[PDB]
RNA sequence: GCCAGGAGGUUGGCUUAGAAGCAGCCAUCCUUUAAAGAGUGCGUAAUAGCUCACUGGUCGAGUGGCGCCGCGCCGAAAAUGA
């Protein structure tokens, strides 16, 4: 129930913009079907049964007939955007022969043009037939698949042609495992012949490789065959170094490379911690032959805190790979949420005194400094300046005593992180011949700073993302709100064309696997972009429930 | 909906066919399947029917679907609203 | 085919674009609000600006047509009584000083606009929508 | 394990290919890596030692 | 709110109606639906 | 109760990514009118719309609001059987 035509017609051009001639229509809507019209052929080939045991074609039962019949106007008037016969037919009135309708049609099919819906129905066989032969009618040929774009073994464009005696110059895809023939690359070549037993040679990273046996999956079991011809298409043993998209000619045929450049593109972030680091590197073996074995998703470490991260563009996606590796590689790994880079900051002018009144067994290395500290914009960088009040403290603390500024700087107050987007200053101090060092003035500013920094206004910059919400208006309002439910704050609504794109403020602790939420809130009308802007606070509560040990 | 005989056999998002039968004082009627008719002769022991029909499968539901005698269906937001 | 559908915007003299709801109401319709654009911005050549309404419409075989409007009287007191974006709160702060000429080509010029296509209202009328904006008045 | 100096990118992977030779530096410094192996392939440009620092044939094309 | 024993009128549009025997507020939306127990 | 007008400066200004009677601060109009407010609520991404307000068509007899006092009603659950 739920089984029709002008549903699937309208929801074409009303969800891309095609042109949706059809050529069969159906005798019985829901339950009651036997068969299908062709306003092709003109004929009604029918199915009296599900298995499709005793099938037939009759006329049309009575009541459809003139039905069709609009239809199958309809067909030849569309063929009026295309040649010269057909719309001067129409004009006259005149009868299509039945096979420029293979050709207009065909014409329009392969040039991207018309929507030959043909269909049926699987479980109760039916609307079969027609559809194979509406396959050999109107189901291009490599004859009519334009030049195949490329690169040279020098630097340019490419033709790749269907001559079956052209240069070895292929594409291969599928990495399949196998018993017997072990290591199995689904290909197809493109331009040049290949032979069962001979060789040939990678002509992406370089490496001749041997041509064991070239192979058909025929449906059911497979055939071995003597070659692989210039377009055809088939599976071949060895090769064992040829991963995916690799472009492969011959040993000689004039080292030729394809163009082909795909993206899977990162989406989703989700964080993944092992219980001891044993079982760690031990699944950097499994990762080993996992991202060995599947492109897409990246194995990318963070930085500022440890643990290996899985990125990647699929939810479910990374999470039956999860389920592979908790089933044929078991990890015990509590799948672990994204950690976060915490940077940090003050807001006002505290003066104080790194007075280092320490005369040890005579050396010291003690160091008076006197800084006026000085905190400005989140984005704008680290300053001090050259402050002597007169000429104090020598010309050999200053690109030193400064260090203990920046030394001390990378261990926060709080948890502790890289206080960053602040100038500083100075402005005084006190000096001794023999009793002071580099870093005992490098240490007077770490105690100077330890100080002007706890004593000084605390606050987290934790990072903030823009993102682009790349979807329709709809889903627009919706995601706005959830987004808005995200602590952070849009800021952008640029009109697109097929979509109307947001750019946001999303809080990066908040935003966690967005996509996750996102494919969901539009349905599935597209996602976004990582475009990482600037740091700012966690509003106070957020602040102190974090101060942990 | 349909109506055979008596009874009326009228089929919704049930797993199983409805089966009604118009009882003493009153008739219903089924016209076509989208929409049943009720030539009910007791204003009172009527509208206790429409209601029965109404509560047999009621509509709504979230977005749509079910039984409405007229009264323009109130929404909530449907793919959405359960985190 | 698609009969008569006349539908109006808002669209103000600067914009050269189908953003929506331009879309799915001059889509049914096949506007060259392209030719709005470029023959409305001239029209008003005296500033070339300013937010405009407009209207525009489709006779079956395609058939667009755009007719023009005025500005805005809160755009036209900005440039007269030297208002940058305005005098912050119609309670609290003012910038110039509306008198007995400035008042009335702000009516002249939208005559045909206000409410009342009638001189003796319009003046007063937006001399109070004048303390709307939070422009202070000379009476004499 | 060190590397062949300047010009990195290493991560956490790369096979870098044990191969030998202590100093006076890192107390170890020993089983060098290669840059080429399945990672690293040299400093991004390098006219000398291309017999570990990765750049294959430095064909200026001109 | 759905039952306490504090029941208001809340939006205008929701009414007091001592119904079997005890007080509801009924209105359109079933989340005004309070009772006096 | 029912039919219907339910307007124009306008998107008040201030804000603000936008705040359009309608998230928030000040405000604290004036006009076409019989009557239509710088707005009561829903709704929108903000507009849109729905909407009350207000006023006539119908109508034909009583209505809308606030306080007080008497008795109640919800408030009001525990252990063997009342």
């Amino acid at each position: 129930t739920g089984a029709d035509l002008w549903l699937v017609i309208r929801t074409m051009q009303e969800r891309l913009g095609a042109r949706p001639v059809v050529m069969q229509l159906p005798i019985g809507r829901e339950d009651t079907f036997s068969g299908i019209i062709d306003v092709l052929r003109m004929k009604a080939y029918t199915y009296g049964n599900d298995l499709g045991t005793d099938i037939r074609e009759i006329p049309i039962p009575e009541e459809y007939l003139d039905q069709a019949r609009e239809y199958h106007e309809k067909l030849v008037e569309v063929a009026a955007d295309f040649d010269e016969n057909i719309m001067l037919k129409y004009l006259e009135g005149e009868e299509p022969t039945e096979e420029e309708l293979v050709a207009a049609i065909r014409k329009g099919t392969i040039d991207l043009k018309i929507t030959p819906v043909f269909l049926g129905s699987a479980l109760k066989n039916k609307g079969v037939q027609l559809l194979l032969d509406a396959v050999v009618d109107y189901l291009p040929s490599p004859l009519d698949i334009p030049p195949i774009k490329g690169t040279t073994p020098e630097g340019e464009v490419v033709e790749i042609h269907p001559d079956p005696n052209g240069p070895l110059a292929a594409l291969a895809f599928k990495i399949m495992a196998d018993p017997y023939v072990g290591r199995l690359t689904f290909i197809r070549v493109y331009s040049g012949t290949l032979t069962s037993g001979s060789y040939v040679y990678n002509t992406t990273k370089g490496r001749k490789e041997r041509v064991a046996r070239l192979l058909r999956m025929h449906a059911n079991h497979r055939e071995e065959v003597e070659e692989l011809k210039a377009g055809d298409l088939g599976a071949v043993v060895g090769l064992k170094e040829t991963i995916t998209g690799d472009t492969l000619v011959g040993e000689d045929a004039p080292r030729v490379i394809l163009e082909s450049i795909e993206v899977p593109e990162p989406v989703i972030d989700v964080a993944i911690e092992p219980k001891t680091k044993a079982d760690q590197e031990k699944l950097s073996q499994a990762l080993a032959r996992l991202a060995e074995e599947d492109p897409t998703f990246r194995v990318s470490t963070h930085p500022e805190t440890g643990q290996t991260i899985i990125s990647g563009m699929g939810e479910l996606h990374l999470e039956i790979i999860v389920d592979r590796l908790k089933r044929e590689f078991k990890v015990d790994a509590n799948v672990g949420k994204p950690q976060v880079a915490y940077r940090e900051t003050i807001t006002k002018p505290v003066d104080v005194e790194g007075k280092f009144i320490r005369q040890t067994g005579g050396r010291g290395q003690y160091g008076h400094v006197k800084i006026k500290v000085e905190p400005l914009p989140r984005g704008s960088g680290f300053e001090f300046v050259n402050a002597i009040v007169g000429g104090v403290i020598p010309k050999e603390y200053i690109p030193a005593v400064q260090k203990g500024i920046e030394e001390a700087m990378q261990s926060g107050p709080l948890i502790g992180f890289p206080v960053v987007d602040i100038k500083v200053t100075l402005y005084d101090g006190s000096y001794h011949e023999v009793d002071s060092s580099e870093m005992a003035f490098k240490i007077a500013g770490s105690m100077a700073i330890k100080e002007a920094v706890q004593k000084g206004d605390p606050v987290i910059l934790e990072p903030i993302m823009r993102v682009e919400v790349t979807t329709p208006e709809e889903y627009m309002g919706d995601v706005i709100g959830d987004l808005n439910a995200r602590r952070g704050q849009i800021l952008g609504m640029e009109p697109r064309g097929n979509a109307q794109v947001i750019r946001a403020f999303v809080p990066l602790a908040e935003m966690f696997g967005y996509a996750t939420d996102l494919r969901s809130k539009t349905q599935g009308r597209g996602s976004f972009v990582m475009f990482f802007d600037h740091y700012q606070e966690v509003p106070k509560q957020v602040q102190e429930k974090l101060i942990k040990g | 909906a349909r109506l055979v005989g008596r009874a009326l056999e009228l089929t919704v998002g049930f797993s199983h066919p409805v089966v009604v039968e118009p009882p003493e004082g009153i008739t219903f009627e089924v016209p076509e399947p989208t929409r049943v008719r009720v030539s009910g002769i007791d204003k009172q022991k009527v509208g206790q029917v429409a209601a029965n029909i109404r509560a047999i499968r009621k509509p709504s539901a979230y977005h749509e679907k079910g039984i409405y005698y007229a009264g323009e269906p109130v929404r909530l937001k449907p793919g959405k609203a359960g985190a | 085919k698609k009969v008569v559908a006349v539908v109006k915007l808002q669209l103000p003299a600067g914009k050269a674009t189908p953003a929506p709801p331009v879309g799915p109401a001059l889509g049914q319709h096949g506007a060259n609000i392209m030719e709005f654009v470029k023959a409305f911005n001239a029209a008003t050549a005296n500033m070339g600006d300013a937010i405009v309404p407009v209207e525009i419409t489709i006779y079956a075989d395609r058939s667009f047509t755009f007719v023009t409007k005025t500005p805005p009287a809160s755009y036209l007191i900005r440039k007269a009584a030297g208002l940058e974006k305005g005098a912050h709160k119609p309670g609290r702060e003012k910038v110039g000083r509306i008198t007995w000429e400035q008042v009335l080509e702000i009516a002249k010029q939208k005559m045909p606009d206000l409410n009342t296509t009638d001189l003796e209202a319009a003046a007063r009328m937006i001399a109070g929508s004048a303390r709307s904006m939070g422009v202070e008045v000379v009476g004499a | 394990a060190y590397i062949p100096g300047e010009g990195h990118n290493l991560q956490e992977h790369s096979v870098v290919l044990i191969r030998g030779g202590r100093v006076k530096d890192l107390p170890g410094v020993r089983y060098h890596i290669v840059r080429g192996v399945y990672d690293a392939a040299g400093v991004k440009d390098r006219k000398k030692s291309r017999s570990k620092y990765g750049t294959k044939k430095p064909k200026e094309a001109a | 709110m759905k039952v306490r024993a504090s029941v208001k009128r809340i939006c205008d549009k929701c009414k007091v109606i001592r119904r079997h025997g005890r007080v509801y507020v009924i209105c359109e939306n079933p989340k005004h639906k309070q009772r006096q127990g």
